[PDB]
C-alpha cells in the first residue's frame, strides 16, 4: 500500500477519528450485550 | 468537397463546421435512403407476423422500436466517438452518387410521410389508386 | 469566435504526498508546526486560495474543482435523503392518509433506551418524525411508490460518482485557463438560458406529464397502487386526455399560437387546491413553463462570438449622470478579476432569495398536504430565514476581503467605488442616526407598553384597544390584493395568498391558510424588524467603509482583513478590523432573524393555524392572544416563550426528549461560548503556563508548545457556540412544540 | 523472490527462512511493521497455549477430576462449574509465571533488551530434552508446526461447541447438522434492532 | 495510427499492444483517464467469475448434489441467501479477496501482471508461446463468458425456462 497514503492515515486527525470512533463503537457494543450496568456486579 | 453546386444559399457554411455539416448530411442522407426504401418494401411485401406513421406506435408496443433503438443507440454511441475523432483532428463519382440518391431519399421521404397525412395511405399504395 | 475553451492537459498530478504534509500550500504553514497555533492556523486559512497563490488562473482552477466537490456532497445527501424515504419511512402509509400520517423517515437503534426516539408516527410505524417536507415534495412530484424512491436515490449517487469525478478531473487532467473563466456574457447567457431556463422548462414538463396526471387521481381519491405508471401517460395520449381533454389536440396548439386550448392544464386560478391546501399544479406548471420562456429570451442578451448581443462594459460605462462621477467604469473590470466581489454580490442574493421563500412558502403553500403540516411549514421556514441571514452576512464579509485584498483605488478613480468611500462619513452617521432613532420608535413603545400596563395604565398604552399604531399601508396593500381577482389582475379566479384577505382554507379540519390580519401589534414587531435590519446594515456596511482605513487607523489595509487591534493606543483599536465588523453584525444578524422567526411562530400559531369546526370559526394553537399580549416584552416572556416552553421541558420520557436534551445541550453550548466571548488570551496563555510547569514537573511536556487561542479565534470560537446554543435552543423548542400542538 | 507459500506475491523483508516455519508467509505485510521478534515470542506463546488448550478439551471430554465440580464432559460448561477461586488461583499462577519467566522484560520495549533473549526461548527445558543439538532444528520446526495446527483445531472446537451444545468428541459421535433455524450470522442491523 | 477493431476510431494510445487481447477498442476513453493495469485486473476477475457462472449454470442443470434441493440456479441464489451456504461462499471469497488486494498492491507497485496469480498447478503453461496464446484465449474466452451470462439470466427471467431445457423447446 502507498507509503504516502499511510503517512496520511497517521496524521493526527485520521488516527484521532479513527481511534475515539473504535473507542466508542465498543462502548457502544458493550452496552448492547451488557445493557443498564449501573454498578459493578459483586 | 462533393456534390458542390456551389449552393449555400444561406451560407451555414461560414458558421458551422463543414466536417460536421458533411457528416450531418451523409447520415441524414443514409438514414432516409433506409427509410424511404423501407417504406416503398413494406407495400410491395412483408415479413411474416408483421402503416406509415401510425405503425411506428403499433411496433412500439412489441418492443421492436425499443431494440432498434437500444442497437442504433449503441452504434451512434461508438460514431459519436467517430466523429469526435474526425473532428478534434473512380469512387469520388460513388461518394456523389450516395450523397446524390440520399439528398432524392430525404425529398422521397418527406414526400411520403407527408402523402400519408393527407390520405392515410403508404407511398406506392396511394400511386396505385 | 473570442468565445472558446483553452485548458491545461495534466497540470497538477494526482499523488498522495502533499497529503501526507499538512499546510503544504502555504509558505508559513509548510514548515510544520512549533506551537499548537499552527493547527488552527492550518484550518483557519485552507480555503482561502488566494492567500496561497498569486495567479487569478491557479485560484480559479481551485474554486472550479471545488464547486464540483461541493455538488457531490449535496447529490449525496439527496440521494440519502431519498434512500430514508424509500428504506426507513412511513412514505407509502403516508400517501393513503396525509392528513393522519406523520412524516418519518429516520429510525434510531436500540442501544441505551434511545429507541424511546421511535415514536408513534401513524401507519403502523415508529421512529422520528421529520419536518424537511420531502413526503410532500415526492408526492407533488408524483412518486407514489418506495421503488421509485429507490432509483431516485441511485440518480443522486451516479450524479454524486460524476460531480466528484468532474471535481478531480478539471483539476487534474484538464484545468481550464483563465480566459476560459473570464468570460461573463459567455456563462451568463448559458446560466440564463441554459441552467435556469431548461431546468424549469423540463420541470414543466415533468410536471405537465407526471406531477399533473397522478396528482389528479390522488385528488380524486384514487389509490396510489391503483394509479398508471408515469411512463403511460406519456404514451397513452387518450388517457392523459380523460384528465385533460386538450392533449386530443397535441402540440398544433402549441406552434399555430392557439394556445388558449391549453387551458386544461395551464391555468390562472390562483389560490390554493381545496382537497390539499397546496397551489394548483396547473398554476405551477403554467409558472415554470412562462419563466422558462423568459430565462431562455434572457441568456440572449449579452454578446459572445456572433456580434449580436450586448457588451456588459458599454452598459456600465454608459450609466453615468451628474452626481456620480465617472459612473460604473472600472465595476466590469473587479467582477471579472475578483472572486470575492463575485461571491459578495452571490452571497448577499442567494441569501436575500432564501429569506423571500421563507415568506413565499408559508403564504401561498406550494406542495400538497405542506400547509396543514405545521412542523413542516415552521421548520422549512425558519431554516430558510438563518440560511438567508447566514449569506447576507457573508456577502459583507467577502465585500470586506475585496475591499481589503483586491481593490486597487488606480483603476478606481471616481467612479462609484471611489465615490462610496469619500463620503462614507455621511452614509455611516445618516445610519447611525436612522438606528438611533429606530430603536428609540420600537423597542421604545414596548418600553413604554411594559411601564403603562405594569402602572395599571391600560388606557395609556398603543394598543388595538387603546391609542392605536395601525399599519394602514399594509392593511390597504391588503385590500388591493383581495381586489385584484377580477379587478386588476382579471383573469385570475383566486387571490395569490389567502393571506392577505378572502377565505379560510381548511384541510383535514386544519387551516391551511386563512387571513393575516394586522394590527398595533404587528405595527410593532415590524418596525423592530426594521431597527434590527438596520443596525445589521450598519454594522456590516461600516466594516466595508471603513476596511481599508479610518481616521483612527490611517493604513488599516496593511495589517489586513483580519486582525485583532492594532495596540491599546489611540485609547484602543480592539477589534477595528473588518474581519470584527462581520463578527459583530452575525450577532445582530442572529437578534434580527430571532425575532423574524418567533414573530412568525406566535403570530401563526396565534391568528392563523388551528382547528375548524361547525359554525366555520377557527381555533387557533395560542387562541389570539398576539393582539392583546405582543404589545409589552412580558407578553413575549409570558405568553410566548413561557407558555410555548412548555413541551419541551416536559418532553422527558417521549419520543420528544431528544428535544428536551438538546434545547438544554444548545442552552449549555450558548453559555459555554460567553467564556470565549467575555475573556481575553492573556489570562489564558498565563494559565496554561502553569499547566505546562506541571507537565514540565513530570517530563510530559509537548514538543508543539500549547498556546492559547488567537485573539481572533477566541472571537470566531466564542461566536460559533454562541450561534449554534443560540439556535440551537430555537430548534428543540420549536419543532417540539409544533410537533406536539400542531 | 516471490514467496514460497504465495507465490504471486513478493517475499516479505524481515522473513529470511531462517526461523523455524518460514515459508515466506506475511501477506499482510505486519512483518515490516511489527519486528519479527515479538511476532516469534506470541505466536509461539499462542501455540504453545492452544496446545495445551486443545489437548485440555479433548482430554477433559475422557477424563475428569472427581467431584460434582470436574463432571462437565462439556468444556464450555466446565468454565463455569469448575471452583471460581481455583480458577482465580490459575490466573493469578500464570501472571507470575509471566512475570518471573520473562525475568520482567514483560512489555513492548524492554522484552529482547537482553542481547542474548531468543523468540519463544524462555530458558524452559526441565528434562534437557533440547540438550541434542543435532534434534533442535526439526524440534524447533515441529514445535511452531504444532502451535500453529493447535490454534486452528482450539479455534475450530470452542465454535464447534457454540454452535453445537456438545462436548468435541462425543459431537463427533453424535453428530447433528446445522438447521440454519437457528443461529443465523449477523443481523443486528437488517431488522434494525431487536 | 487507427484501431485494428474499429477502422474509422483512432487507437485510443494507452492501448499500445502492451496486453494481450488489445484491439484498440476503447471508444469511451476510459483508459485515457484510469490505470490499465487496474482495468485488466477487473476484466480477467469479471471475465473469470463468468466462466465460472456460466459453467455454473450448465452443471447444475445436468446435476444437483443431493444433500442439496433440486432447483434452478437463480431459485438457488434466493435459496442459499436463506440457507447459510451463500454467507459461506460470500466469506470465502471475501476471504481470497483479501489477498487479491494484496495482489492489486503488488500489480500497482509494478511487481505483478494484472491477472497473474501463479495458478498452474497443472502445469499446462510450459513456455513463452503457449502461454500467450492461452492468455489471449483466456481474455476471449473471459468477454464471451460475461456476454454469455447477461444471457442465461436475463432470459431465465424473460422466459422462466432454463438454459439447455431453452435450448431443447422454442
Ligand atoms: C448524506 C447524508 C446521510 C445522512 C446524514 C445519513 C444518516 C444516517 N443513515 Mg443513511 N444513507 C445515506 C446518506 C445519509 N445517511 C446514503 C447515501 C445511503 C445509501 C448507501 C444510506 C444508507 C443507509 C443505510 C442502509 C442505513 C443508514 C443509516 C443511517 C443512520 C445511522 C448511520 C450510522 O451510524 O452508520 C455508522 C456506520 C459506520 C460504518 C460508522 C462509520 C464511522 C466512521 C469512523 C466515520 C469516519 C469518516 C472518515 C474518518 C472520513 C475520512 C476518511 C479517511 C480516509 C480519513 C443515520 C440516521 C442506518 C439506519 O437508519 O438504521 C436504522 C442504516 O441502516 N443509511
Ligand atoms: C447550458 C450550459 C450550462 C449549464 C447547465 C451550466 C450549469 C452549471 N454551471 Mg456553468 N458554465 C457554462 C455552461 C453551463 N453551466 C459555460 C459555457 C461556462 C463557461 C463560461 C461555465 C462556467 C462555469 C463556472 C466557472 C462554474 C459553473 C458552475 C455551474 C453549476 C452551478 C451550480 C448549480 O446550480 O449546479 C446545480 C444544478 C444542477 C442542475 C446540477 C446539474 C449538473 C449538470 C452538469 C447539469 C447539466 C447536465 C446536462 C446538460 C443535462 C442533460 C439533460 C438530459 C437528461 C436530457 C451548474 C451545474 C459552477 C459550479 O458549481 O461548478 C461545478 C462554477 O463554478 N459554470
Ligand atoms: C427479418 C425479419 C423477420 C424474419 C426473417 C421473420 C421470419 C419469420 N417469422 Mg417473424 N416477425 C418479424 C420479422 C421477421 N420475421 C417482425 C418484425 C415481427 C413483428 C414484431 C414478427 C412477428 C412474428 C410472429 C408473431 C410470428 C413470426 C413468425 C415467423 C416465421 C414464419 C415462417 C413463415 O411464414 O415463412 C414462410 C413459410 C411458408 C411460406 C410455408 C411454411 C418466420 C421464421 C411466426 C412463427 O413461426 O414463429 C414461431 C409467428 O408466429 N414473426
Ligand atoms: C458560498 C459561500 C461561501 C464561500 C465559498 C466562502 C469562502 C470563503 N470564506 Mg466566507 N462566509 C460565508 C460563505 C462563504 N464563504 C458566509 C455565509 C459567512 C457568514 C458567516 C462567511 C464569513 C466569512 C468570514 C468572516 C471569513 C470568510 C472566509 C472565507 C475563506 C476561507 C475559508 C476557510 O479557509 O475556512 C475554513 C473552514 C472552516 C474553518 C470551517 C469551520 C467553520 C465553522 C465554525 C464550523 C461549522 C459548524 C457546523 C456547520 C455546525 C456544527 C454542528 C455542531 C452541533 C457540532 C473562503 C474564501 C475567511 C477569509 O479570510 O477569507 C479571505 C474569513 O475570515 N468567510
Ligand atoms: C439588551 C441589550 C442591548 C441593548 C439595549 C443595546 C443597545 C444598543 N446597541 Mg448594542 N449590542 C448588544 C446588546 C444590546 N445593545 C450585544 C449583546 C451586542 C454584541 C454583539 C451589541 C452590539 C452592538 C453593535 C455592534 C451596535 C449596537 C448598537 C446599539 C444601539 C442601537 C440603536 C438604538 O436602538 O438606539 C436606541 C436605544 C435603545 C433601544 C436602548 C434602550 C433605550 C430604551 C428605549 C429606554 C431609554 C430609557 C431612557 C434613556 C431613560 C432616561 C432616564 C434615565 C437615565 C434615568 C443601542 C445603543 C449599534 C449602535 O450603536 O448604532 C446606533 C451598533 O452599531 N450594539
Ligand atoms: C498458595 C498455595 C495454594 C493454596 C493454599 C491453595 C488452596 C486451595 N486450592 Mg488452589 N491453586 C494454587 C495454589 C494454592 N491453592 C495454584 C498456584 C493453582 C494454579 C495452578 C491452584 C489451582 C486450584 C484449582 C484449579 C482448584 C484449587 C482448589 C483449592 C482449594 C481446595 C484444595 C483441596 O481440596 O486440595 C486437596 C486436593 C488435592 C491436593 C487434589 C490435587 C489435584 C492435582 C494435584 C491437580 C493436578 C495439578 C496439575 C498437573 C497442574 C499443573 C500446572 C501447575 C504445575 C502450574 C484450597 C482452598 C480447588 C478449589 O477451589 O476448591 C473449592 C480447585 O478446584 N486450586
Ligand atoms: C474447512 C473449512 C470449513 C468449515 C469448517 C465449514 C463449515 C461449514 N460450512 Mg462451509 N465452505 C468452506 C469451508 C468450510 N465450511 C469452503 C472452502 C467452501 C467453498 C467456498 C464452503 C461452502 C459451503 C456451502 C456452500 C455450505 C457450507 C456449509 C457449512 C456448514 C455445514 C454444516 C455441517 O457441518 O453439516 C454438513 C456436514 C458435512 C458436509 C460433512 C462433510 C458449516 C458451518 C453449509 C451450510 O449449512 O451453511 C449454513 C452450506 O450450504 N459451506
Ligand atoms: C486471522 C483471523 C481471521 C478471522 C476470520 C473471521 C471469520 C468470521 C468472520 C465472519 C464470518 C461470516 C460473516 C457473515 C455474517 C454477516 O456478514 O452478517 C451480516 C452482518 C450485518 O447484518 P445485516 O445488515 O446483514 O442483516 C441482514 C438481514 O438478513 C438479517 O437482519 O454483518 C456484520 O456487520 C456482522 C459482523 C460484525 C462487523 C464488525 C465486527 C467487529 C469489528 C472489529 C474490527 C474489525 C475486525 C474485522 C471485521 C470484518
Ligand atoms: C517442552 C518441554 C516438555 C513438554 C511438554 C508438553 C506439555 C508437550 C505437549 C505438547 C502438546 C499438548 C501438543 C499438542 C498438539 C495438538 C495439536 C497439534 C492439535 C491440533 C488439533 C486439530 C488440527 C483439530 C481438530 C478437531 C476439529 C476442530 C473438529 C472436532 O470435532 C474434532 C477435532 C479434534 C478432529 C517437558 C515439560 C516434558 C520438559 C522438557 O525438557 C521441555
Ligand atoms: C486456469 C487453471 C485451471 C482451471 C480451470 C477452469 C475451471 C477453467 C474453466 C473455464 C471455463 C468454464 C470456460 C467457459 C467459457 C464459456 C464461454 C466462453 C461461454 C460460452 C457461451 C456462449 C457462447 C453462449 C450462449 C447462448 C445464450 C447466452 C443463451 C441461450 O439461450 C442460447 C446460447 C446457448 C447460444 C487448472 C485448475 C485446470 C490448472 C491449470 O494449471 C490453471
Ligand atoms: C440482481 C439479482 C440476480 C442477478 C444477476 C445478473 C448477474 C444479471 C446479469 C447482468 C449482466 C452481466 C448484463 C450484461 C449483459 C451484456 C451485454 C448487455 C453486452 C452486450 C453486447 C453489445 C451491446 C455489443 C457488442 C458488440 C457488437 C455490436 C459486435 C462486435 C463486438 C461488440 C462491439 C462487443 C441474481 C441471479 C443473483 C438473483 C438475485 O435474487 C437478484
Ligand atoms: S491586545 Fe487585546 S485588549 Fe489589547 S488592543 Fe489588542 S485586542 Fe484590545
Amino acid at each position: 500500500m502507498d507509503s504516502n497514503f499511510l503517512k496520511y492515515l497517521s496524521t493526527a486527525p485520521v488516527l484521532f477519528t479513527v481511534w475515539l470512533s473504535f473507542t466508542a463503537s465498543f462502548i457502544i457494543e458493550a452496552n448492547r450485550f451488557f445493557p443498564d450496568m449501573l454498578y459493578f456486579p459483586m | 468537397v462533393p456534390g458542390d453546386a456551389g449552393f449555400d444559399p444561406l451560407t451555414i457554411s461560414a458558421w458551422l463546421d463543414s466536417r460536421w455539416l458533411r457528416e450531418a448530411e451523409i447520415k441524414h442522407c443514409r438514414v432516409a435512403m433506409l427509410a424511404a426504401a423501407g417504406c416503398i418494401a413494406q407495400d410491395i411485401f412483408q415479413f411474416p407476423g408483421a402503416k406509415m406513421t401510425a405503425l411506428h406506435d403499433a411496433a412500439v408496443k412489441a418492443g421492436s422500436m425499443g431494440q432498434m433503438l437500444f442497437w442504433i443507440g449503441f452504434v451512434e454511441a461508438i460514431s459519436t466517438a467517430a466523429t469526435i475523432q474526425m473532428l478534434q483532428g473512380g469512387r469520388a463519382r460513388m461518394e456523389l452518387s450516395e450523397i446524390k440518391n440520399g439528398r432524392l431519399a430525404m425529398i422521397g421521404f418527406s414526400g411520403m410521410v407527408h402523402h400519408y397525412f393527407i390520405t392515410g395511405k403508404g407511398p406506392i399504395e396511394l400511386l396505385t389508386s | 469566435k473570442k468565445v472558446s475553451i483553452t485548458v491545461d492537459r495534466d497540470p497538477v498530478a494526482t499523488s498522495f504526498e502533499k497529503w501526507a504534509q499538512p499546510g503544504h500550500f502555504s509558505r508559513t504553514l509548510a514548515k510544520g508546526p512549533k506551537t499548537t497555533t499552527w493547527i488552527w492556523n492550518l484550518h483557519a486559512d485552507v480555503h482561502d486560495f488566494d492567500s496561497h497563490t498569486n495567479s487569478l488562473e491557479d485560484i480559479s482552477r481551485k474554486i472550479f474543482s471545488a464547486h464540483f466537490g461541493q455538488l457531490s456532497i449535496i447529490f449525496l445527501w439527496l440521494s440519502g435523503m431519498y434512500f430514508h424515504g424509500a428504506r426507513f419511512s412511513n412514505y407509502s402509509a403516508w400517501l393513503s392518509n396525509p392528513t393522519a400520517v406523520k412524516p418519518s423517515a429516520q429510525v434510531v437503534w436500540p442501544i441505551v433506551g434511545q429507541e424511546v426516539l421511535n415514536g408513534d408516527v401513524g401507519g403502523g410505524f415508529q421512529g422520528v418524525q421529520v419536518t424537511s417536507g420531502f413526503f410532500q415534495i415526492w408526492r407533488s412530484s408524483g412518486i407514489t411508490s418506495e421503488v421509485e424512491l429507490y432509483w431516485c436515490a441511485l440518480a443522486g449517487l451516479i450524479m454524486s460518482g460524476l460531480m466528484i469525478f468532474a471535481g478531480w478531473f478539471h483539476y487534474h487532467k484538464a484545468a481550464p485557463k483563465l480566459e476560459w473563466f473570464q468570460n461573463a456574457e459567455s456563462m451568463l447567457n448559458h446560466h440564463l438560458s441554459g441552467l435556469l431556463g431548461l431546468g424549469c422548462l423540463s420541470w414543466a414538463g415533468h410536471q405537465i406529464h407526471v406531477s399533473l396526471p397522478v396528482n389528479k387521481l390522488l385528488d380524486a381519491g384514487v389509490a396510489p397502487q391503483e394509479i398508471p405508471l408515469p411512463h403511460e401517460f406519456l404514451v397513452n395520449r387518450d388517457l392523459m386526455a380523460q384528465l385533460y381533454p386538450s392533449f386530443s389536440k397535441g402540440l398544433v396548439p402549441f406552434f399555430t399560437l392557439n394556445w388558449s386550448e391549453y387551458s386544461d392544464f395551464l391555468t390562472f386560478k390562483g389560490g390554493l387546491n381545496p382537497v390539499t391546501g397546496g397551489l394548483w399544479l396547473s398554476d405551477t406548471a403554467h409558472h415554470h413553463l412562462a419563466l422558462a420562456v423568459l430565462f431562455i429570451v434572457a441568456g440572449h442578451m449579452y454578446r459572445t462570438n456572433w456580434g449580436i448581443g450586448h457588451s456588459m462594459k458599454e452598459i456600465l460605462e454608459a450609466h453615468k449622470g451628474p452626481f456620480t462621477g465617472e459612473g460604473h467604469k472600472g465595476l466590469y473590470e473587479i467582477l471579472t478579476t475578483s472572486w470575492h466581489a463575485q461571491l459578495a454580490i452571490n452571497l448577499a442574493m442567494l441569501g436575500s432569495v432564501s429569506i423571500i421563500v421563507a415568506h413565499h412558502m408559508y403564504a401561498m403553500p406550494p406542495y400538497p398536504y405542506i400547509a396543514t403540516d405545521y412542523p413542516t411549514q415552521l421548520s422549512i421556514f425558519t431554516h430558510h430565514m438563518w440560511i438567508g441571514g447566514f449569506c447576507v452576512c457573508g456577502g459583507a464579509a467577502h465585500a470586506g476581503i475585496f475591499m481589503v485584498r483586491d481593490y486597487n483605488p488606480a483603476q478606481n478613480y471616481n467612479n462609484l467605488l471611489d465615490r462610496v468611500i469619500r463620503h462614507r462619513d455621511a452614509i455611516i452617521s445618516h445610519l447611525n442616526w436612522i438606528c438611533i432613532f429606530l430603536g428609540f420608535h420600537s423597542f421604545g413603545l414596548y418600553i413604554h407598553n411594559d411601564t403603562m400596563r405594569a402602572l395599571g395604565r391600560t388606557q395609556d398604552m398603543f394598543s388595538d384597544t387603546a391609542i392605536q399604531l395601525k399599519p394602514v399601508f399594509a392593511q390597504w396593500v391588503q385590500s388591493i390584493h383581495t381586489l385584484a381577482p377580477g379587478n386588476t389582475t382579471p383573469n385570475a379566479l383566486a387571490t395569490a395568498s389567502y393571506a392577505f384577505g378572502g377565505d379560510v382554507v381548511a384541510v383535514g379540519n386544519k387551516v391551511a391558510m386563512m387571513p393575516i390580519s394586522l394590527g398595533t401589534a404587528d405595527f410593532m414587531v415590524h418596525h423592530i424588524h426594521a431597527f434590527t435590519i438596520h443596525v445589521t446594515v450598519l454594522i456590516l456596511l461600516k466594516g466595508v467603509l471603513f476596511s481599508r482605513n479610518s481616521r483612527l487607523i490611517p493604513d488599516k489595509a496593511n495589517l489586513g482583513f483580519r486582525f485583532p487591534c492594532d495596540g491599546p493606543g489611540r485609547g484602543g483599536t480592539c477589534q477595528s478590523s473588518a474581519w470584527d465588523s462581520v463578527f459583530l453584525g452575525l450577532f445582530w444578524m442572529y437578534n434580527c432573524i430571532s425575532v423574524v422567526i418567533f414573530h412568525f411562530s406566535w403570530k401563526m400559531q396565534s391568528d392563523v393555524w388551528g382547528t375548524v369546526q361547525s359554525d366555520g370559526t377557527v381555533t387557533h394553537i395560542t387562541g389570539g392572544n398576539f393582539a392583546q399580549s405582543a404589545i409589552t416584552i412580558n407578553g413575549w416572556l409570558r405568553d410566548f416563550l413561557w407558555a410555548q416552553a412548555s413541551q419541551v421541558i416536559q418532553s422527558y420520557g417521549s419520543a420528544l426528549s431528544a428535544y428536551g436534551l438538546i434545547f438544554l445541550g444548545a442552552h449549555f453550548i450558548w453559555a459555554f461560548s460567553l467564556m470565549f466571548l467575555f475573556s481575553g488570551r492573556g489570562y489564558w496563555q498565563e494559565l496554561i503556563e502553569s499547566i505546562v510547569w506541571a507537565h514540565n514537573k513530570l517530563n510530559v511536556a509537548p514538543a508543539i508548545q500549547p498556546r492559547a487561542l488567537s485573539i481572533t479565534q477566541g472571537r470566531a470560537v466564542g461566536l460559533a457556540h454562541y450561534l449554534l446554543g443560540g439556535i440551537g435552543t430555537t430548534w428543540a423548542f420549536f419543532l417540539a412544540r409544533i410537533i406536539s400542538v400542531g | 523472490a516471490k514467496s514460497k507459500a504465495v507465490p504471486f506475491l513478493s517475499q516479505p523483508e524481515a522473513l529470511d527462512g531462517s526461523m523455524a516455519g518460514d515459508v515466506g508467509f506475511d501477506p499482510f505485510g505486519i512483518s515490516s511493521v511489527i519486528d519479527i521478534k515479538w511476532l516469534r515470542e506470541s505466536e509461539l506463546k499462542h501455540g504453545r497455549i492452544c496446545m495445551l488448550a486443545a489437548t485440555g478439551c479433548l482430554v477433559q471430554e475422557v477424563v475428569h477430576l472427581p467431584g460434582p465440580a470436574f463432571s462437565q464432559k462439556m468444556a464450555l460448561n466446565a468454565w463455569a462449574a469448575a471452583p471460581r477461586g481455583g480458577m482465580i488461583s490459575i490466573l493469578v499462577a500464570i501472571g507470575l509465571i509471566e512475570m518471573i519467566s520473562n525475568r520482567f522484560a514483560l512489555t513492548a520495549t524492554d522484552m529482547f533488551a537482553n542481547p542474548n533473549r531468543v523468540p519463544g526461548d524462555l530458558g524452559f527445558d526441565p528434562l534437557s530434552l533440547g540438550a541434542n543439538p543435532a534434534n533442535r532444528a526439526r524440534f524447533e520446526l515441529s514445535e511452531v508446526i504444532h502451535g500453529r495446527a493447535a490454534m486452528m483445531g482450539f479455534s475450530g472446537m470452542v465454535h464447534q461447541m457454540i454452535v453445537s451444545k456438545q462436548a468435541p468428541i462425543e459431537q463427533l459421535m453424535h453428530f447433528k447438522a446445522v438447521d440454519s433455524s437457528l443461529m443465523k450470522l449477523g443481523g443486528a442491523a437488517g431488522n434494525l434492532g431487536y | 495510427d487507427f484501431s485494428a477493431a474499429v477502422p474509422f476510431l483512432k487507437r485510443p494510445s494507452n492501448l499500445d499492444g502492451a496486453y494481450i487481447g488489445d484491439v484498440g477498442f476503447d471508444p469511451l476513453g476510459f483508459s485515457d483517464v484510469f490505470d490499465l493495469r487496474v482495468l485488466r485486473e477487473a476484466e480477467l476477475k469479471h471475465g473469470r467469475f463468468a466462466m465460472l457462472a456460466v459453467l455454473g449454470f450448465i452443471v447444475q442443470e445436468l446435476y444437483t448434489f443431493p444433500f442439496f434441493p433440486k432447483m434452478a440456479p437463480v431459485d438457488a441464489h434466493d435459496y442459499f441467501v436463506k440457507q447459510g451456504g451463500g454467507s459461506q461462499i460470500i466469506f470465502w471469497i471475501s476471504f481470497v479477496e483479501l489477498f487479491g488486494v494484496v495482489a492489486l498492491f503488488e500489480t500497482l507497485q509494478g511487481k505483478r501482471e494484472p491477472g497473474d496469480f501463479a495458478f498452474d498447478p497443472l502445469g499446462l503453461a510450459k513456455d513463452e508461446a503457449t502461454l500467450e496464446r492461452y492468455r489471449l484465449a483466456e481474455v476471449k474466452h473471459a468477454r464471451l463468458a460475461m456476454i454469455a451470462i447477461g444471457g442465461f439470466i436475463h432470459q431465465y427471467w424473460v422466459t422462466k425456462q432454463t438454459v439447455l431445457e431453452q435450448l431443447g423447446n422454442f
